[PDB]
């Protein structure tokens, strides 16, 4: 039931609650890498090396959970106090394209670590669960391997009129 | 299967009612100082951990005396002094070098400029850190800041001999050099109160020197010339 | 035993408190210590033959806090600072010409006096 | 500089500062600062006898009109933009001003 | 304690070093095959031609330092340990006769390489076993393994090429 995050995915995870709580300091909404577009990576990544065509329908099918579940989810257990503004914000001006499509793997990450006390009231087959933690591993892996395009480098200072707004 | 977790994982949250974010206390417990707050947020957790700040302290708790550091006065040739949290020190609040106009607030704990975590990158440590011993002797590359304390005749005089000696000693010295410079009397005053009117005169009879240069490329440098060509030497017009 | 590689290596040693109580100490210049006597080397009811076989009966953090040697780092800031001191030397070395910059205040400026000397 | 620092111990004689001393030192060595720091921070800790200063002034080559001139700007260590100022994002860095010139 | 895994190192031993040992393990074991004791030349006298032939190449004061005082301490380490992993029960008896025949001749200086090859391959469990950090760790098996390819180079010299069979009363009071 318990995963294995690197300790740069803590550090960095660590640092970012540290600079959008304390410090006032966003992420820039419409990323480069899409959220979409790192899912895709990876799985063709792990296809292109997968062996039977049964776990080629598990990995096929657990990635379609992932996806459909972060569209499901980013939303409501996933930004901190500080970031619905933000969120409200993009939800007016993009009101057709989806979260899928405008977040990044900054908050992916969030609902990855996050998934052990979710599968703590969910209560599936020990099967399915291993499947799918092991994945959320290799993802984890691919992920901070290849740091240097995926994370965004600097974050962004909200302005006063923001800061006035949330005041929260 | 994994299709029945994602159908449990959507009732479940689309049954529940929302909450903010905050990552497992694994990784919030994990480093050293970090710490959860009472709405989520995050709060470093060193703060006095004893509980207005008194401004002028005289005696210590365990008697060692109050004196400034830098000046060795004590805290009444000033209204003010500072006790450092972290070291056995006191400043006053007029030594220190961006010189503090206000005292710092009684709740979160000061540091004196005598540490060397104020040009340190701030880094983390996990709170499972066993102190390595390192034993290279030489050329040990260590980010600079994670060091931690480098851990490796009763004779009974009884005489004022050497007092007495040392007293008529430094009383010599005085003397000596009270005799020479009260003997280059008579040319410091030349020399150090005429010379107002010797540059006056290197002035109006422009006379090259070193400062006269360097005060008409002061002058330059105001004006911000490009490249024509300097007008004279008593014609450049910031006047 | 018959093995292509077997790439490991086996010596029956005697009993590892003394041994392994060094091997951190070797490449360090702070000396062994020593711990609480009577506990060290009994029998632990294990009476012994003279044979002396068995007795029967991806990337990461800066994350830790070192302990150095004072020695070391004084004798190796000497060494950094003579080397920074002698390159500071070897610049202080000026000796340049030019017209028209203004660039320091620094050693050779008699070159104000040229473009201010034709017209006065 | 054996003296030296034999003397450094004599006069600081808390372990803690002498330590905090050390380790000063040791991020010159490592490269995290520099001589101008180096400096302009031991001042602080070395100013109360004048020949362990004039000793060290005289290791780091510094001479005292230089060690003057670089003081107050290499002892507080300061954002360069001041301590109120940020910089803001390039959204906002192009609001309308409809009577602005290029001047 | 840190990201569950961190690799295990590995000192790259030659592979005629490797054919060395396992052929002088079996011979040892099996053909009742001993060590010419005392040998000629000896571990001081190898630890101290290395040195030689590798101090002239450094180019600083650090490297100087840290480089004899490693030296230095495998010397004393060899001294240290030579009588606990390093022979086995077959030359354990032969090790007697020695300790007790020899009053207080040098242990370092009776060996030879043959037994100091053995604690070059064994280094990586004994730095395993311990806490130490990094660097040390990457600087003792550097010098180590260079140290091994300075063998390889002067072999036909520092390895003898014969043994000798234990005698009667030798296998006798050994027994195995
Ligand atoms: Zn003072
Ligand atoms: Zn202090």
């Amino acid at each position: 039931h318990k995963i294995s995050v690197p300790d740069v995915l803590k550090l960095w995870l660590v640092d970012d609650w540290e600079n959008i709580t304390k410090n006032q300091q966003l992420i820039a909404i419409p990323r480069n890498p899409t959220v979409r577009a790192a899912i895709a990576a990876f799985r063709e990544s792990k296809i292109s090396h997968l062996n039977n065509e049964i776990d080629v329908d598990v990995f096929e099918q657990a990635m379609a959970g992932l996806v459909i579940y972060f569209n499901k989810c980013l939303g409501n257990m996933l930004l901190y106090r500080f970031e619905r503004q933000q969120y409200l914000e993009i939800r007016q001006q993009y009101p057709d394209t989806e979260m899928c499509d405008l977040y990044g793997v900054e908050h992916l990450i969030r609902l990855f670590v996050s998934l052990p006390e979710l599968i703590d009231r969910t209560n599936m087959d020990s099967q399915s669960i291993e499947c799918l933690l092991n994945y959320i591993e290799e993802f984890l892996k691919y992920l901070v391997l290849h740091k240097d395009e995926y994370f965004i480098k600097e974050y962004q200072n909200a302005p006063p009129n923001y800061r006035s707004l949330v005041g929260v | 299967t994994m299709v029945d977790v994602w159908m449990q994982l959507c009732t479940y949250i689309d049954s529940h009612n929302p909450i903010q974010f905050h990552l497992p206390h694994s990784i919030s417990s994990f480093f050293r100082g970090v710490g959860s707050g009472v709405m989520g947020e995050y709060i470093e957790t060193d703060v006095l951990k004893h509980l207005e700040r008194d401004p002028l302290l005289l005696k210590s708790k365990s008697g060692t005396p109050i004196l400034c550091f830098r000046c060795h006065k004590s805290a009444l040739v000033s209204q003010s002094i500072l006790a450092c949290d972290y070291c056995n020190s006191y400043w006053h609040p007029d030594c220190l070098n961006p010189p503090l106009a206000t005292l710092p607030s009684n709740l979160r704990k000061w540091k004196c400029p005598n540490h060397s975590d104020h040009v340190t990158p701030r880094y983390r440590l996990p709170e499972k850190a066993k102190v390595i011993r390192v034993g290279l002797p030489r050329g040990f590359k260590n980010k600079g800041n994670i060091v931690i304390d480098e851990n490796e005749k009763p004779f009974k005089l009884n005489f004022l001999e050497q007092i007495r000696d040392n007293v008529i000693n430094l009383r010599k010295m005085v003397e000596q050099d009270e005799q020479l410079c009260i003997e280059t009397f008579s040319k410091f005053d030349f020399y150090a109160t005429r010379d107002c009117e010797l540059p006056l005169r290197i002035l109006c009879d422009v006379a090259n020197d070193n400062l006269e240069n360097d005060d008409y490329v002061l002058a330059l440098r105001d004006l911000l010339r490009i490249s024509k060509w300097d007008p004279n030497q008593p014609v450049p017009a910031p006047f | 035993f018959c093995v292509t590689c077997s790439i490991k290596s086996h010596h029956p040693p005697k009993h590892p408190l003394s041994i392994w109580s060094q091997l951190y100490d070797w490449i360090d210049s702070q000396n062994p210590s020593q711990y609480r006597l009577p506990d060290d080397l009994v029998h632990y009811f294990h009476g012994i033959s003279r044979g002396d076989t068995g007795a029967y009966k991806p990337r990461l953090p800066v994350s830790c806090l070192y302990k150095v040697s004072e020695d070391g780092l004084i004798k190796d800031f000497l060494y950094a600072i003579g080397i920074e001191a002698k390159k500071f030397n070897n610049e202080r070395k000026k000796r340049e010409l030019e017209v028209i910059p203004p660039d320091v205040k620094s050693a050779l400026l008699p070159a104000r006096t040229h473009p201010n000397l034709p017209i006065a | 500089s054996s003296d030296f620092f034999k003397n450094v111990k004599n006069v600081l004689t808390d372990v803690e500062t002498y330590h905090e001393f050390l380790k000063l030192l040791n991020l010159y060595v490592q490269g995290i600062i520099d001589r101008n720091i180096l400096v302009s921070r031991g001042f602080g800790f070395l100013k109360s006898n004048s020949g362990l200063w004039r000793s060290f002034l005289s290791l780091t080559s510094l001479s005292p009109e230089e060690f003057l001139s670089v003081y107050n700007s290499a002892c507080s260590d300061f954002p360069e933009c001041g301590p109120s100022y940020r910089l803001l994002p390039v959204e906002e860095r192009n609001i309308s001003c409809s009577g602005r010139d290029d001047f």
